[PDB]
RNA sequence: CGUUGCCCUCGGCCGAUCGAAAGGGAGUCGGGUUCAGAUCCCCGAAUCCGGAGUGGCGGAGAUGGGCGCCGCGAGGCGUCC
RNA sequence: GGGGGCGAGCCCCGAGGGGCUCUCGCUUCUGGCGCCAAGCGCCCGGCCGCGCGCCGGCCGGGCGCGACCCGCUCCGGGGACA
């Protein structure tokens, strides 16, 4: 609808009841969540090759 | 001991004073001339008019074309011990800002318009 | 136990592409107003710039000690405030019709002030010590004063401040400042500190003329031109020696 | 870009001092695509775009 | 509780302003009525925007669960989350 | 200019370490997130308990480090020629 509609409606119709809703998909949102467990996982595996790096030398 | 975080430089809020006048410029204000009176000039009693009294319980006027809704229905309301519902201007092809004046239930128009002058 | 264990580190990392820069002090690269930047440098011009002797004369002011004690003697004979004018005539006319008035008195020593009264009295040599201000804004005011005083013998000096000696008299500055009198209990610490003023400005005015005074770079650039003798060394003197 | 035998590409960095997402637009090199990261200063690895 | 005075605190913008009765731009429709006006007057159905202090009222928030007594039992109180 | 040190080149070295030279100021597998301080350190106001109260508790604040020091042109690039 018409955007100075959303003035007027109930928040219910205007998003969604998720994280992220009604900015966004929610098949993105999927793939955020597990894109970022998915990267800060390396992060920590890295952190941990190099602390054992830094162990050796 | 004050660092400066941001790299511009905004002009230095300062105080700035109130007006403490020496004397005041015109001596006395002015006195408005655009009262309950001069406001209505007066009534319309033309055959539209008469017919619209009778039927919308309304009066009609011709008034200073400096008015507000807001004025007349609060300069009729003085003048004829009258409450408004409703006014509704327009401007003649002439200078005259005609305002068509309904009344509130309780109160009569065909009596009012006995009381002002006109029939 | 004191301890909860929730409480963490959390530690911000302020690398590059990492956990965004803390609001650091940036004075040095804000982007000041006209009226400032240009005021800074001016000041580096004069450092900058190849200052004639006759200018840079006035860097070469009086050391704290000699100031001050400078100063401490003046105070004697900072000039009648305010008030005090008329509290000396409100006594006089008082005097004249009730117990003898005899006019004249003994009217005290005091000193004198704008470059016009000192400069006639250093033509004149009515003065034993002259005090002149380094920081005079417009300098043509105040430049021959002392190749002027050197010539008459009359010791003088370069006091830090126009303000300051200002505050000796009762305004805002003062670019000169000359004692004419001074009491006989006052007499000596006069002398004393006129004394070291001559060794130190009229006694030297020929090595004071000679010497100029700007001509020093940005040390940003001597950084760099040091640098390179630095290596120009490394080239030719740890190789033979 | 209308006027232009290029293309543009609407790249984001984030502001390293304030936290809010910039954006350029360059001229595009042949051979950039969307989803794809572009690294730039003295320590940038010598690839394409 | 307001209102203001001062002090601190925070605050990028981006150019004052003007520029559309066809671009953008909330929200009125049915019937009736005049010699000449009607989405504007009358009747009747609506609607948006703005305001609402002392908050005008309901409803949401939120009225659980534990233990300990007393009570035939519905329950009542004590005390914990 | 120093600190810092994972380290590399050199010099010293008593193998603990120190100095000079480089190095970084520490981010490259993913269409994610990233600001308004955690952490330590030192101070005070009120209230309460021990009572010797910069002892202990409860509430509420301030500074420093964290985010090195000093500086004369914001940064470059021309430039006594344009
Ligand atoms: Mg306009
Ligand atoms: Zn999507």
């Amino acid at each position: 609808v018409r955007p100075k509609v959303l003035m007027r409606l109930s928040k219910t119709k205007k998003h969604v009841s998720r994280a992220y809703g009604g900015s966004m998909c929610a098949k993105c949102v999927r793939d955020r969540i597990k894109r970022a467990f998915l990267i800060e996982e390396q992060k920590i595996v890295v952190k941990v090759l190099k602390a054992q790096a830094q162990s050796q030398k | 001991k004050k660092i400066r975080t941001s790299p511009t430089f905004r002009r230095p809020k300062t105080l700035r004073l109130r007006r403490q006048p020496k004397y005041p410029r015109k001596s006395a204000p002015r006195r408005n001339k655009l009262d309950h009176y001069a406001i209505i000039k007066f009534p319309l009693t033309t055959e539209s008019a008469m017919k619209k009294i009778e039927d919308n319980n309304t009066l009609v006027f011709i008034v200073d074309v400096k008015a507000n809704k807001h004025q007349i229905k609060q300069a009729v309301k003085k003048l004829y011990d009258i409450d408004v519902a409703k006014v509704n201007t327009l401007i003649r092809p002439d200078g005259e800002k005609k305002a068509y004046v309904r009344l509130a239930p309780d109160y009569d128009a065909l009596d009012v318009a006995n009381k002002i002058g006109i029939i | 136990k004191v301890v909860n264990p929730l409480f963490e580190k959390r530690p911000k990392n302020f690398g590059i592409g990492q956990d965004i820069q803390p609001k650091r002090d940036l004075t040095r690269f804000v982007k000041w107003p006209r009226y400032i930047r240009l005021q800074r440098q001016r000041a580096i011009l004069y450092k900058r710039l190849k200052v004639p002797p006759a200018i840079n004369q006035f860097t070469q002011v009086l050391d704290r000690q000699t100031a001050t004690q400078l100063l401490k003697l003046a105070h004697k004979y900072r000039p009648e405030t305010k008030q005090e004018k008329k509290q000396r005539l409100l006594a006089r006319a008082e005097k004249k019709a009730a117990g003898k008035g005899d006019v004249p008195t003994k009217r005290p020593p005091v000193l004198r002030a704008g470059v016009n009264t000192v400069t006639t009295l250093v033509e004149n040599k009515k003065a034993q010590l002259v005090v002149i201000a380094h920081d005079v804004d417009p300098i043509e005011l105040v430049v021959f004063l002392p190749a002027l005083c050197r010539k008459m013998g009359v010791p003088y000096c370069i006091l830090k401040g126009k303000a300051r000696l200002g505050r000796l008299v009762h305004r805002k500055t003062c670019t000169t400042v000359a004692f004419t009198q001074v009491n006989s209990e006052d007499k000596g610490a006069l002398a004393k500190l006129v004394e070291a003023i001559r060794t130190n400005y009229n006694d030297r005015y020929d090595e004071i003329r000679r010497h100029w005074g700007g001509n020093v770079l940005g040390p940003k650039s001597v950084a760099r031109i040091a640098k390179l003798e630095k290596a120009k060394a490394k080239e030719l003197a740890t190789k033979l020696g | 870009d209308p006027g232009r035998g290029a293309p543009l590409a609407k790249v984001v960095f984030r502001d390293p001092y304030r936290f809010k997402k910039r954006t350029e637009l360059f001229i595009a090199a042949e051979g950039i695509h969307t989803g794809q990261f572009v690294y730039c200063g003295k320590k940038a690895q010598l690839n394409i775009g």
